């Protein structure tokens, strides 16, 4: 875990997740997606503690499938989160937290708008234009504050996400072994393969 | 806190000041510490002031319910054994340390509480930051077989002391005397000593002082 | 604390905040973080105020003393030596310091030395150093080439400190810039994050996080 | 374990005119809960038209104000009784406190006077010596609450002209003498309301060319 | 605290001093640590003044429950009761009790209750922090048989000595009389018991 | 890892003639990194208006519990709750968890309906009531607020001029504070009437 | 770095219109051990000073010594040793506030709380307070330990403030005073009924009473005190 | 330990126990307490044996010093020198000793120096853990100006119950008799004192 | 600070040192030199704590500088070596010891050998045919186990380096922003620029 970032265009959100799974002195991966598709047009990046992130993030997976067969239609992007946030707002005070923080990105049918939501493990839920956990707010947000329009398109976005990751492999101590890139927009989710 | 009781001819009379702290910060410069737990007995609360206002208020529900039940106008003893054993219960944690007074068919009564929940029975009694100043008062000026006025003057001077030495204390003097025979007569704030004086400047601004960004109305309606 | 201090065609930008913090109460919004050791020679202070004041100060003195022993200014490096081997003597006891030694001589041309308390010393083209370093080093790094010219090399530097003093909590106040050529250093003014914040976005249409 | 740290309470504010400054603090001194003195002055006169006040810790306060005070006497005689400026009595102090820059003396320090141009100054300190000029500096128990105040009617900061769309700022002016009394004892007053600490007396020490005069005004005593 | 209570001929007294402290700080200066849980059946409490309170209140309810059942219990019953409450509570409690009653058939008896719940009949018994200065003092001077006035005599001399270099005891030394007379107060005050 | 100085933020609350305000900043924090600008901390149900500060996941918990309580009393009671009720029903709630607190320090404010007067109202993590005729304060910066509105408030000011009095308040009290600021909110409150106001203030 | 062993409880002091009056306890308490009972807490230097000590008396004891040995070299070479150039109460105090002060800045204290009382060369009442910590304060009225939180509230309903000093008399002051011990003797577990008390006027001069006793005491209302809250008998 | 000193009308008596003990094993059972600074000058140790001998063999070479130079040394002199040790170097020092001695102007006199390093002149002075048991018995039975056979008898007694309820203490009861007529040791055996 | 590697081969020491410079979340420098020169033919590089590193190497250098002039002579790398681990040795019972470890690499001159010390900051010294410090020695020493032959030469010392590196960069947590490569030979210390 470590590394994911978020980013809200015109059309579409994009999530950034980095690839890199360590343990000790070791890489044991370098090729690992730390997302799950929560419905067609909500997709979920996660980073954390190691086995609460992936336990965490597909029993929210396994819910909404539940809820989408129950009622045949796609909770909003708004719907998820809130959802997401209460699960973690229960979890804080249970025995043992889950110690996961996610971002979820999601395409909103109903209002044709793409909607990027940043929630902590604590449960602080927050919608914005432009989202990341960890150390990498300390070097992205600035960034984007800089860099960022509200109208750019999904290749702007690309661009925009491209100079944070590069920012991030010049400043961060850590090698994350680049990131997964994928995009959410009307047409639902797909992986840009060569970032 | 400051909080006194004195036991006097034909009855009983408390008092409190009426600041409440957090840390070195003064929060309420006119707070209520004088609680009914029935119409005829009254509480003097000190210590975390949540829990002697939550704790007050359980047992006067409870004695509220008792009364109805029995028929019979409530006892401070009642209340007193009710506090107490709910107070030990928690073993301290729920910080209320509380004077109990009042009359009842049985008599006139003075009592307090810790938050341990050990009881003490007197004619004087004081609790919270301030008590050692009003104590000072009360074992010097107290005397058996005071009237009400006497009482009210000794248990305010009580107070006082606690006000203007004790840092924990200060503003005002709420007083509530239970005479028997009598309706308990709740004398919010009895004494205001503390006025603030008039300030130098007025200090409304010009209007269109502060910069704004944006209007809107807020529809509060249905 | 945000400081910065880049190498560039035109010479060195030095750009710092103003703010003081004691936990979270914010203690002062117009401290001066640049100390300007003589006409050649500048000096920016990161960590604690009195331990960067007292010390940047009695920098000074020795460099002032280093040319009337030797008839000569004081080279940048040992002049960021003199310091990086005090903090060095005090190791362990507790000082806070974070400092980049800015400055020109004709034997060295323009030279930036970053200088800490545990005894760090590095020659070095870009460095920020503060709280919000991570703030300014994400503006600076993603702006910065060689060829940049001493007017929008001046807006980068005054840019990134804006970006740290925007998001970091313990940066603030005003941008105080300074530009270091071959001869001597140049202010270029306090600039209020107040009035700046507002004229950056209206002007540059960025920080649209913000309700405008 | 012994703690060589107290603290005494209290607070202080310095105000700079354009000819003249004032060095204000109450009388109250404390420890813990319990008021020690009611008037004990920590403002003091240290000669050459400069005022001192060393807020926090009495023992490192008087401490100080003593080493500084006789800093000002042997400068006279090591520099043919030339005047101690401002300035130099201000890098001086950093020195006296950055002495002890690993067992601190525990006070914000401020000073106050004129500097070589006749106009009013003002400078404070932090516990090991990190010093400024200011306008304006509140100091101590109740600085958090004063120094706001003292933002907005000394600096007129976040206060725009009317009808200019929050586009130009209130202009910065000097205050009169009348003007900065009434703030300081406004500042007071408002202190003593909400902070425990603070109370009793105000002493405020003001410096002109003409020398160093004093005024003493009642505090709310609870 | 400085408690005792001593058995004699016609039966057995109790006796403590009325000093409650917070510290070094006195919040009650006349206390009342000698309580009632049955009409002949009084105990001394030392320790936490909340504790000893809470399980006196139960004793007080047990012995009650008891006489409406099977009639008056007998002291060895009461100081069961205390063992059992000390005992099973040993470790959220801080309590030092003497029990002591008078029976027809059993004349005085004295148990004193320690801080582990254990029990102990004896002849006397003292209690409390005061009680370690008088351990020498009662041993010399105690008696078996002793008379009313004699006993009354031997509990104010010890605990005017307990009060005396005790500083967490002081006040009136309170006394109570068990007998087949009835039930006695007494009371004490500093200008008598402190020039003994 | 102090619940309540974690995300930062500040609220306070005034009465005037005829009329209330309550003002809130609008930072969400991580420690020092500033995360949202957008973070309002007073909600509103009905006319009965609260604001909440502290830890952020308690402050939307709690937004999200009293809509849900104050639902129900609308649906059982045919009318909307008034303010002297819902302080006891904040109260009472956050006394459930005594125990295990929502780390807030909750503010109401509102001008009851029936009598027509000005009500505002504080509260501790564990749900101590403090009335108060003219002021209450919360948050990181409540040092600063509390002397900034002991100086500055008089009684009886009208609904403009109390604008100025409590804005002033706000932000020379977060420009005091590192975790307080980054935008600000004002709502003046009339009997039949709420105008919703935000400041231009400084943003670092 | 110390912890104090045997120890001195409260000292209290006032001024009044034509001098200064204090008080101290004659107990040397060795924890909750009522140790010793003749214990002068209070020491007079020359007959214009009275210096009152509480806190661990082997610092005490140490402290009078300074005191006696202040004293001895005063003397030396000086023919108005006993005139002009006596110790003033101000001289005394300073040179303890100096120790004290020096002490606790060489993290090894002299645990005690000091009250130095006297009248000084011009007529001038003098009382002023150093501790441990080298805090130094006057007032018209001090105290330490207990006596700071149950004397100095009465003795301040007497004394208020300087305005109220020429309006005190010694008789008023004295009976204050003597009330203060009493309300000490009550409350605090730590205290004596055995005190001493002294008064330096600026007429009659030093007077150091010994021996005294707190009386008039209030014991008869425990007779009707029974158990704690329900007992009747 | 229990140590004792008593003055009397011909001079003054020193007392003690003889154990020793390392936690709750008896090190020595015949341990000698009383020590010799001087011909007439002697002290009872309790507190460290190391700390306590250390100190005791340091006042002996001072006032052997101080005897050379200035003569025989007055009692208070020899508690001076004892206080100055104990004082200076409280930190570091866990000892408490009795000063009793024997001038022919000043007669008996007796010394007590607590653990802080302070000097109290008594008339008599008890210390070490096991007078605490017998503050109470040892108030009411002195008496001034006691003959030499009444002094025995009130340090065996008091000694007596101090070791019956100290652990710490027992053995035998050794005593040191300081008059005019000389230097005389005593000893006293459980069979004796025990059954007193 | 971080890695530092070392081999011998038949005719030359082969020194790799990272160029990085870490401090918190931020990678101050990617171009930092962690070696001074001690003498013509004797090269030691240096990790450890922050100011210590520099401050001890540095010390060193101007003490075998020293020597030099004094004697006109250059000490053996054995000699150095001694003198460096005495000094080591020295400082670990110090009151604040040098936090630093090192290895020297030198040619000697008059037996026309290569030669390896790797010394700890305890003042711990051995002799070896391939050294590292630090996490690195996990993965270079069973590597070069396997691939290190005594007859190699120093482009095939090069390539066996390159191999360290890159199971380094693979599995190693840190970006260590690659290595300053420095041979040591009959011929003096020269770099190697394209690595
Ligand atoms: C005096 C003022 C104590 O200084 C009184 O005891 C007073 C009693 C009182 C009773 C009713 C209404 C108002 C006041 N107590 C307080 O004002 C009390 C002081 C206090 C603070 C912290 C404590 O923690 C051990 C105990 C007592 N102040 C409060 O209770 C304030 C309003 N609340 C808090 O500070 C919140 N605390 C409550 C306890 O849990 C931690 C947070
Ligand atoms: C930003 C604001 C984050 O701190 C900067 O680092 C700033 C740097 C700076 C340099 C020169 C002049 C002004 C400002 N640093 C501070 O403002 C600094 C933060 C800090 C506090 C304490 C520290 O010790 C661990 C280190 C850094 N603030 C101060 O120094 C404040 C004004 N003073 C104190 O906290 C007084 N302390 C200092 C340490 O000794 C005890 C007393
Ligand atoms: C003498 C005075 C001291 O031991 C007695 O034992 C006395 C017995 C007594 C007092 C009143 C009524 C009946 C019997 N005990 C006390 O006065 C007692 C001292 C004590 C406190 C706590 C203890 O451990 C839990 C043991 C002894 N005083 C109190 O209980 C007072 C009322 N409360 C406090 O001091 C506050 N305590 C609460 C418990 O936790 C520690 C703080
Ligand atoms: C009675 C027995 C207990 O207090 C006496 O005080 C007795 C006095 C005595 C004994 C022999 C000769 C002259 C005087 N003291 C001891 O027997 C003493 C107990 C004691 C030990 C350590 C202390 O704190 C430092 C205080 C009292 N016993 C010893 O000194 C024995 C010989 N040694 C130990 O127990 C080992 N100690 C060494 C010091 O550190 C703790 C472990
Ligand atoms: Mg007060
Ligand atoms: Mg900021
Ligand atoms: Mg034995």
């Amino acid at each position: 875990m470590d590394i994911i970032l978020g980013i809200r265009v015109q059309d579409s959100v994009i999530l950034a997740s980095s690839k890199a799974v360590t343990r000790g002195i070791s890489v044991l991966k370098d090729s690992d997606d730390k997302t799950r598709q929560l419905s067609p047009h909500t997709l979920m990046s996660f980073a954390g503690e190691a086995g609460d992130t992936v336990q965490f993030a597909e029993y929210i997976q396994a819910n909404i499938q539940l809820y989408s067969i129950r009622e045949d239609y796609e909770l909003s992007p708004q719907a998820v989160s809130s959802f997401v946030r209460q699960e973690l707002a229960k979890s804080i005070r249970s025995r043992r937290p889950y110690q996961v923080n996610v971002l979820i990105g999601g395409y909103d049918k109903k209002k044709n708008k793409p909607e990027l939501y940043q929630i902590d493990y604590l449960g602080t839920k927050v919608e914005l234009p432009y989202g990341a956990h960890g150390y990498s707010g300390f070097y992205t947000f600035s960034l984007l504050d800089h860099h960022y329009r509200p109208d750019m398109t999904t290749e702007e976005g690309l661009d925009l996400l491209k100079l944070c990751v590069q920012e991030l492999e010049k400043r961060m101590p850590m090698d994350f072994k680049g990131v997964i890139v994928k995009i959410v927009d009307k047409d639902g989710i797909r992986q840009v393969d060569d970032f | 806190t400051t909080i006194v009781g004195v036991k006097f001819n034909n009855g009983v009379v408390i008092a409190a000041d009426t600041r409440s702290t957090q840390g070195p910060i003064v929060a309420d410069k006119n707070c209520a510490k004088l609680h009914r737990i029935s119409p005829k007995i009254w509480c003097a609360g000190a210590g975390t002031a949540a829990d002697t206002e939550a704790v007050t208020q359980l047992i006067g529900s409870n004695i509220e319910l008792h009364s109805l039940y029995t028929s019979r106008e409530p006892r401070v003893v009642s209340a007193l054994q009710m506090l107490k054993q709910h107070l030990f219960k928690y073993q301290g944690h729920i910080g209320a340390y509380l004077i109990v007074a009042g009359v009842d068919p049985t008599g006139s009564h003075l009592f307090s509480i810790h938050a341990h929940g050990s009881t003490d029975v007197g004619y004087y009694l004081s609790l919270g930051s301030g008590s050692l100043a009003a104590m000072a008062v009360l074992e010097s000026h107290w005397k058996q077989d005071l009237t009400k006025e006497e009482a009210i003057k000794l248990a305010s001077d009580a107070i006082q002391a606690g006000i203007w030495n004790d840092l924990g204390s200060g503003s005002n003097v709420d007083v509530c005397v239970m005479e028997i025979g009598k309706d308990a007569e709740y004398l919010r704030n009895y004494l205001t000593p503390n006025v603030r004086e008039e300030k130098q400047k007025s200090y409304k601004f010009p209007r269109g002082t502060t910069a704004v960004l944006k209007e809107s109305i807020v529809n509060i309606c249905d | 604390t945000t400081t910065l201090a880049f190498r560039f065609q035109g010479g060195i930008i030095v750009a710092v905040d103003s703010r003081a913090t004691a936990g979270n109460w914010v203690a002062s919004q117009t401290v001066k973080k640049v100390i300007e050791i003589n006409p050649f020679l500048l000096g920016t202070m990161a960590g604690g105020v009195a331990d960067c004041q007292f010390w940047e100060t009695w920098l000074g003195s020795q460099c002032r003393l280093h040319e009337l022993r030797e008839k000569e200014r004081i080279s940048v490096a040992a002049a960021s030596k003199i310091l990086s081997n005090l903090v060095y003597q005090y190791k362990g006891a507790g000082l806070s310091m974070g400092t980049m030694i800015c400055g020109y001589t004709r034997k060295e041309g323009p030279t930036i030395y970053y200088v800490d308390s545990d005894g760090t010393r590095l020659k070095g083209d870009i460095f920020c150093v503060g709280s919000g370093q991570t703030f300014a080093y994400g503006v600076l790094d993603s702006n910065y080439k060689w060829d940049l010219s001493v007017e929008d090399a001046l807006y980068l530097g005054k840019r990134s400190i804006l970006a740290a003093a925007h998001r970091d909590a313990y940066s603030g106040g005003s941008v105080n810039l300074y530009h270091v050529t071959e001869d001597g250093w140049i202010y270029h003014g306090n600039h209020d994050v107040g009035e700046l914040f507002w004229k950056v976005k209206e002007e540059e249409g960025s920080f649209n996080n913000v309700i405008g | 374990q012994f703690n060589p740290y107290g603290d005494n309470g209290g607070t202080i504010l310095g105000i700079a005119g354009e000819d003249f400054a004032v060095l204000a603090g109450d009388t109250r001194n404390i420890t813990d809960y319990s008021i020690n003195s009611r008037y004990e002055p920590k403002v003091f006169d240290c000669g050459d038209n400069i005022v001192m006040s060393a807020n926090g810790f009495a023992a490192d306060g008087d401490a100080l104000v003593k080493r500084f005070k006789n800093s000002v006497k042997w400068y006279h005689f090591d520099h043919n009784d030339k005047k101690l400026s401002i300035n130099s009595a201000a890098r001086n102090i950093q020195h006296l406190l950055y002495g002890k820059r690993f067992f601190p003396y525990y006070v914000h320090t401020i000073i106050a006077g004129l500097d070589e141009d006749g106009k009013g100054a003002v400078y404070s300190f932090d516990p090991v010596g990190s010093y400024e000029r200011e306008q304006c500096r509140a100091g101590g128990a109740a600085a958090s609450l004063i120094m706001p105040f003292l933002d907005n009617q000394v600096n007129f900061k976040n206060q725009y002209e009317p009808g200019t769309n929050g586009k130009v700022k209130k202009p910065l002016k000097y205050l009169s003498v009348e003007e900065v009394i009434k703030l300081v004892r406004d500042s007071f007053t408002s202190a003593t309301e909400r902070h425990i600490q603070v109370g009793d007396g105000l002493e405020i020490l003001i410096v002109t060319k003409d020398g160093v005069r004093k005024e003493f005004y009642e505090l709310k005593r609870d | 605290t400085s408690i005792m209570a001593v058995t004699f001929k016609d039966g057995v007294i109790l006796g403590a001093d009325s000093r409650t402290t917070t510290g070094a700080y006195i919040a009650n200066r006349v206390t009342d640590k000698l309580t009632r849980v049955h009409d002949k059946i009084w105990c001394c409490r030392s320790g936490s003044a909340a504790d000893t309170q809470a399980i006196a209140d139960i004793v007080q309810y047990h012995l009650e429950l008891y006489t409406s059942q099977y009639g008056t219990p007998s002291t060895e019953t009461a100081a069961s009761v205390f063992k059992e409450l000390c005992y099973e509570n040993k470790d959220n409690l801080t309590a030092g009790i003497i029990v002591a009653g008078y029976d027809d058939k059993n004349k005085g008896e004295v148990y004193t209750i320690p801080l582990g719940g254990s029990v102990h009949k004896l002849p006397y018994a003292i209690a409390g922090s005061g009680s370690t200065f008088i351990y020498g003092y009662c041993d010399k001077n105690f008696r078996e048989n002793m008379s009313k006035e004699e006993t009354v005599d031997f509990i104010k001399h010890s605990l005017s000595q307990a009060i005396k270099w005790d500083g967490s005891s002081g006040g009136v030394i309170r006394m109570v009389v068990l007998t087949a007379a009835g039930v006695e107060r007494l009371i004490f005050y500093p200008d008598e018991y402190e020039q003994l | 890892s102090d619940p309540s100085s974690i995300n930062g933020g500040i609220v306070v609350a005034m009465t005037g003639k005829d009329c209330v305000a309550i003002a809130c900043d609008l930072r969400l924090g991580s420690q020092s990194l500033g995360v949202s600008n957008k973070f309002e901390k007073i909600f509103h149900y009905g006319h009965v208006f609260l604001g909440i500060t502290g830890l952020a996941t308690d402050v939307t918990t709690l937004n999200e519990m009293f809509r849900y309580k104050t639902n129900l009393y609308k649906l059982k009671e045919e009318r909307a709750i008034e303010p002297e009720t819902f302080t006891q029903l904040v109260s009472s709630s956050l006394y459930e968890r005594r125990f295990g607190p929502y780390f807030v320090g909750p503010v109401v404010a509102g001008i009851n309906s029936k009598s027509g007067k000005p009500f505002i109202a504080g509260f501790d993590l564990i749900g101590c009531i403090d009335e108060a005729k003219d002021f209450i304060v919360s948050g990181t910066a409540s040092d600063q607020l509390f002397g900034m509105c002991e100086s500055l408030y008089e009684p009886n000011l009208e609904p403009e001029d109390l604008f100025e009095t409590i804005s002033q308040a706000l932000l020379n009290a977060a420009d005091r504070d590192a975790l307080s600021g980054w935008g600000a909110v004002v709502y003046i409150i009339k009997k039949d009437e709420v105008v919703k106001r935000y400041l231009k203030m400084r943003q670092d | 770095t110390q912890q104090p062993i045997v120890t001195g409880t409260s000292v209290i002091s006032m001024k009044y219109d034509n001098g200064v009056i204090i008080a101290a306890d004659n107990l040397g308490s060795y924890g909750s051990l009522l140790r010793f009972n003749g214990v002068e807490r209070l020491i007079p230097v020359g007959d214009n000073t009275v210096v009152g000590i509480s806190g661990d008396i082997s610092d005490m004891q140490h402290i009078e010594r300074l005191l006696k040995d202040l004293v001895t070299e005063n003397a030396y070479d000086n023919p108005l040793a006993d005139a002009e150039e006596a110790l003033e109460p101000s001289y005394i105090f300073e040179y303890l506030a100096t120790v004290m002060y020096q002490r606790r800045s060489k993290m090894n204290p002299l645990w005690n709380a000091i009250i130095v009382a006297g009248v000084q060369s011009n007529g001038d009442q003098f009382l002023r307070y150093v501790n441990l910590l080298g805090v130094t304060y006057s007032s018209p009225t001090l105290a330490t330990g207990f006596g700071a939180h149950m004397a100095n509230p009465l003795l301040r309903k007497v004394v208020d403030r300087e305005s109220d000093i020429p309006k005190t008399t010694v008789q008023v002051a004295e009976e204050a005073i003597v009330n203060a011990m009493r309300v000490l003797y009550y409350r605090d577990a730590r205290s004596s009924r055995n005190f001493s008390l002294a008064i330096i006027d600026k007429n009659t001069g030093l007077t150091f009473k010994k021996n005294l006793q707190v009386e008039n005491m209030k014991w008869d209302f425990a007779k009707d005190i029974k158990g704690y809250g329900t007992q009747k008998i």
